[PDB]
RNA sequence: GCAGCUUGCUACCUCGAUGUCGGUUCUUUCCAUCCUGGCCGUGCAGCAGCGGCCAAGGGUGAGGUUGUUCGCCUAUUAAAGGAGAUCGUGAGCUGGGUUUAGACCGUCGUGAGACAGGUCGGUUACUAUCUACUAGAGGUGCCCGAGGUCUGCGGGUAAGCUGCUUUUAGUACGAGAGGAACCAAGCAGCGGCGCCACUGGUGUACCGGUUGUCUGACAAGGCAUCGCCGGGCAGCUACGCGCUCAGGAAUAAGAGCUGAAUGCAUCUAAGCUCGAACUCUGACCUAAAAAGAGACCUCUUUAAGGAUUCCGGUAAAAGACCGGUUUGAUAGAAACGGGAUGUAAGCACCAAGGCAACGAGGUGUUCAGUCCGCGUUUACUAACCAUUCGUUCCUUUCACUU
RNA sequence: CCCUAACUGGAGUCCGGUGAAGCUUACAUUCUAGUGCACAGUCUAGAGACCUCUAGGGGGAAGUGAAGACCCCGUGGAGC
RNA sequence: AGGCUAAGGCGUGUCGGAGUAAUUCAGUUAAGGGAAUUCGGCAAAUUAGCUCCGUAACUUCGGGAUAAGGAGUGCCUGCU
């Protein structure tokens, strides 16, 4: 997609369970694969901030559970750097449930969200209240 | 067998990976001239790295205009003396040295490298090279330069490093007359490179000794149960049954580092004249403080501190004129904290 | 070039250095070095550490 | 008909053993091409297909079952091709299956026992002689003697390959829906090379807290994985960071121009112009041990200069390499700068209390104390004293010196 | 494991002392193809190759260990 | 038990110097992810003493049971 302004390490890889922080009803979602990521041999599919991911709901409502959805990771403990040289990090990982193009399924996002995903997916920026 | 495909480990583009045959990098090719006469190369010594907060000026970049922190590399680049003027005769076999003329006046420190040439055939060698250029035997003129590291306190040496730097002009008579003007003089790095222009940095990289295949080629460590069976940092197989020989393309241990490498499009960010503008508190680590005139190069450069760095104008520079940078802050805080 | 102050030691964040640590509730802390971030992560308080300027402030209160 | 990549047929080689499947690691090869590049046809409007030709430079992944090969299934993806290399690869690994000795189930057999049936368990030996490769040196060969700077016979490369988004453009096309390409820009995936300002790891230098115990108590220390725990400079390193283009020539399929054989027409029979991720040049690494064994300049012949002794680190497995040597800041000390930890011991007061003695601990002296495999100033000490080669070695086979 | 990194002690590397063993008809600096009992460093035709030493891990020597324990044969055995 | 010390026995679990690679035997630590590795959580990691609260299916009524899930713990002053 559109290039962000900050370098983001691909912290999360396939099999990680990330606290889904929207009101979609899915609580914990496991990363199955990552859109727009061709791998190399033996390398697990990694996903840093602003990446769309294919996830399966592990914990949540009875209707969201076991589905395969599209999610965007909005926070990560693995620190990234801003263009001015400062490194930014978060207390926990988190992803929101979205569509192919970037529109979230939920209506409010609890907690902060990195500003890079706000500038890439502007609907994710507007839906979330506090942006970091 | 359902083959799983992996790219080859390491590059065969840089083989045989042996120890480079000189501490001075050598340029195999030089860019064609596009303007007024000037030396195409300068030599400096790498001091260390810092970072600047420069306003972004790169056209079409995402972060244009806004503040960025660019890792720079301060390089201590005093004046150089254009020692000799050497002309080459081109033929079917190749370029061959046809004649040289050394400068009459030269630094006394040069004796540690080569015995000092006498101030003899200065006018007559020049007229001989002029006649050779006139008749047509001469094709290109190059200048011999050496550093004068006796001033630098961070570099322990005082012997010059001698190297050839081609002149950049249009006509071989024009090149000869410019070389006559600059022969035997001290030309600062401001007379070669301009502020904001790309260059090519070549230098013998950091020697890492006899390193193993996992570090030399980035091969895979043995995984899982194979990690503790007796071969962990060893290549899994050296060849098939046939052909009955180890290929040269198999990863193996050997000399890692201390190779010559060329880096393209290393931008110049600052042309300074006082070492206190960039020298941090406590000096640089294992170097000292800057005492001559320097240049700030964006990004990394091959080689450790104190290594000779050869600078030439770019040979494959994609981008146009870039303009003067706008440094807001050269970070001269301590590198030891 | 916004001027940033370290949450723990009180040192001013120099340009091109430091970290920005964010909690789950949107609170942001500027850490000048790994030492300040590690002391924050242990649960220590700047007021109860004498080398920080907050600890010096509290000790010079009395 | 081809291939010999499945199963057969055969019995030519091997039974004084060519370690037998599958996976893993790493390298290479073929094209009958899955994707990437170039074309042709269409029942090709566009988008997207379908079929064919050229093309092997690069890519061809991650997972669930199963020992599997194969095959299915999942979500990505440009695509997630196939095959060869003793069904590549056990003096590399694994040991899941098959193919030992034990045992159970079923079926055969009167029985011992058997099953191209299933199940559980079941030893991976070796100090590398030669060769090959990978790097590092010592010689001679070439050669006025030495040094320096270059050239380039050659060798190598993928040094890049490929997607996503924006613009072109909601335009061409189309009745509508739907919907491209040329140029340009940014970012990303993988690969390559390099680096340590920033971030992260380590950091058994160092600093602090503290358990148990020993040295009589305090102080200072020993041991218990660095006792454990917290922090971390330098260094190294990635999880961090820098760079990573073409252009040109000749071409394959193909598309044409001129043009006859065949008065015309014809891309072909001569000739000519374009035409690809291929080839070549261009970059980049290496390259006088190129037997055509190189070119030029400088210095000087008992010298030029090299090596060793000495102080070192930009280097280092040994060698080698790169510097300094009193006309010197090469390494060390002293001091200071810059940093690591967190406020030392002793003393004064306070301390929940205790009649008292005592008292964990708090505050002041004290941003203290301790420490720095970093820098600067500084010859204070140590880089001094030598030494050997550049003489065949004796000879008066002499260019001599008793 | 993605994906490896740094550090510690013992080896290894280098040095002083001591000090064996296993493979071995000979030669041997190889590489390609063919031929040959159809799996060649020694044949045939080409291509490369100056020699010596050190370190490296194991491509090849159908590497060494060993009169195959699988299959067959023996007017050979043993146990049941 | 394990750790630290007496007495007692020893520096002979009879090769030393040196601190310069790769690799190897045995250890320490490792961001973010947490079995995605693999035939298989093999190996390693986690937890761990004592007191108190509390403890399920099922059961041959004996058990399961230390089930599981939790809290406290040092030092000093003074006492019962
Ligand atoms: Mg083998
Ligand atoms: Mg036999
Ligand atoms: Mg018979
Ligand atoms: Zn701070």
């Amino acid at each position: 997609m559109k290039g962000m302004r900050s370098n983001i390490p691909r912290a999360l890889n396939a099999g990680a369970q990330i606290a889904c922080v929207d009101n979609t009803g899915a609580k914990v979602v496991e990363i199955i694969s990552v859109k727009k990521y061709r791998g190399v041999k033996n390398r697990m599919p990694c996903a840093g901030i602003g990446d769309m991911c294919v996830v399966s709901v592990k914990k949540g409502t009875p209707e969201m559970r076991k589905q395969v959805l599209l999610a965007v990771v909005v926070r990560q403990k693995q620190e990234f750097r801003r263009p001015d040289g400062l490194h930014v990090s978060f207390e926990d990982n988190a992803m929101v449930i979205t569509d192919e193009e970037g529109i979230p399924k939920g209506t409010d996002i609890k907690g902060p969200v990195a500003r890079e995903v706000a500038e890439r997916f502007p609907k994710i920026g507007t839906t979330a209240s506090i942006i970091v | 067998m359902a083959s799983i495909h992996r790219p080859k480990r390491g590059s065969l583009a840089f083989s045989p990976r042996k120890r480079a045959k000189s501490h001075i990098p050598r340029f195999r090719a030089w860019p064609e001239a596009t303007g007024e006469p000037k030396l195409q190369s300068f030599a400096g010594y790498k001091v260390g790295m810092t970072h600047v907060i420069m306003v972004d000026d790169t056209k079409n970049s995402l972060t244009q205009g806004m503040e960025i922190s660019v890792p720079v590399t301060v390089i201590e680049t005093p004046a150089i003396r254009v020692a000799a003027i050497r002309a080459y005769a081109e033929d079917s076999t190749g370029e061959k040295a046809i004649a040289e003329v050394w400068a009459a006046d030269l630094d006394p420190e040069l004796k540690r490298r080569i015995p000092i040439p006498a101030a003899g055939n200065q006018a007559e060698a020049l007229e001989n090279i002029g006649k050779l250029i006139e008749e047509g035997r001469v094709s290109d003129v190059r200048a011999v330069i050496y550093t004068l590291p006796k001033s630098l306190t961070g570099v322990p040496k005082k012997v010059p490093d001698i190297m050839e730097s081609g002149i950049s002009a249009r006509d071989l008579g024009t090149k000869f007359e410019y070389s006559k003007t600059i022969l035997g003089t001290l030309v600062s790095v401001t007379d070669v490179f301009k502020n904001g222009t790309l260059v090519d940095t070549a230098a013998i990289t950091i020697g890492k000794g006899t390193q193993g295949p996992v570090k030399r080629w980035g091969i895979q460590l043995m995984k899982g149960k194979h990690s503790r069976q007796g071969s962990l940092r060893q290549v899994g197989t050296l060849g098939a049954f046939n052909p009955s020989r180890v290929s040269w393309r198999v990863p193996q241990m050997g000399q890692m580092g201390y190779h010559q490498r060329t880096e393209f499009n290393k931008r110049i960010l600052k042309i300074g004249s006082d070492g206190e503008e960039v020298t941090p508190e406590g000096g640089f680590i294992n170097y000292g403080l800057v005492r001559g005139d320097y240049i700030l190069i964006k990004g990394s450069v091959p080689g450790p501190s104190k290594r000779l760095i050869r600078l030439r104008d770019p040979i494959r520079a994609k981008k146009a004129d870039l303009g003067e940078p706008n440094i807001l802050y050269i970070s001269r805080e301590s590198k030891q904290g | 070039m916004e001027q940033r102050k370290c949450y723990f030691c009180g040192k001013m964040l120099e340009p091109g250095t430091g970290k920005l640590y964010v909690k789950k509730d949107g609170s942001t802390y500027f850490m000048c070095s790994s030492k300040c971030m590690s002391n924050f992560a242990l649960g220590r308080l700047p007021r109860r550490t004498e080398w920080t300027e907050k600890g010096k402030i509290q000790l010079k209160k009395a």
